[PDB]
């Protein structure tokens, strides 16, 4: 499986709340459907507030 | 903006797929500090015969 | 290159999902300068129960 | 609903144009099928020449 | 990580469909360095309505 | 056609290699589908190891 995650806001997050939601990610496709840990596919994106709809008015 | 996007191969219960929706939202609000009302979580499913690995497809097997 | 993609609800009609492509392509091609020839755009459609907001599918009205 | 755009080319767009296109992205979306204004999930891709057919 | 996804239009043989994931497959390991094992392809479809150039859909005409 | 490329790693390919990656595409699309040299929309990504799994151990 594939999961894209797109986030956008005043603060990316720093490498702490990437790993939690890595790891959690990854428990949660095992436990529910068997996936073995990582054959996950995870990206993250994190897209600057100007390149969303938040760009009309910063 | 928080938007998750899962592809995944066909043939998960409707049970599954609504567990990941609902753990996975929760979970990225929780991580990335936005309020579980604004994530969106979009699912996107795949016949076996359209997810290859190493040059080929899931119904060979 | 300017490549749209858009991804929404099943449920729509066709004269809508037209006019999408249409207005949003023509909006492009005159935002960022590039020639609407060059414009291509694509549709995805997904059940109601694939589209979770909150965790919470669509089809959850109510 | 979701857009995704991707554009390449010589110069990346400044901030007013993309501010037109989110403005006439939102109020297309909304006249054609009712999504309310800020309901729209925008995601702009510049991506450089060198990762593209060009 | 490799991987890549193709969204392309409905309608092509399920021996040509084989064959862009086996080749593109190959030519990516190669070129980017992983193990062909490695790469994973996900095939997506659409109809001829829903891909359309400068405004107007692939189903015209 | 549309072709998304999602790299990550820690040797991503130079210009060079990644243009010989574009053309060899396209000429792939055009033997297999006919695709006319020119029209493959492609998107390569270069996704930094800190965004995908592997920023569970990175050292």
């Amino acid at each position: 499986p594939m999961l894209e995650v797109f986030y956008s806001g005043d603060r990316p997050p720093d490498r702490t709340r990437k790993q939690a939601f890595a790891a959690e990610a990854s428990a949660i496709f095992q436990r529910v459907i068997g996936t073995p840990p990582g054959r996950l596919q995870l990206i993250i994106q994190i897209v600057s507030p100007e390149n969303t709809l938040a760009v009309i008015d910063l | 903006m928080l938007l998750l996007r899962i592809t995944m191969l066909e043939g998960r219960s409707t049970e599954q797929k609504a567990e990941l929706a609902r753990a996975l939202s929760a979970a990225a609000a929780a991580a990335f500090d936005v309020p579980l009302a604004e994530v969106r979580l979009i699912i996107q499913e795949v016949p076996p015969t359209h997810w290859t690995v190493g040059g080929i497809s899931m119904a060979e097997l």
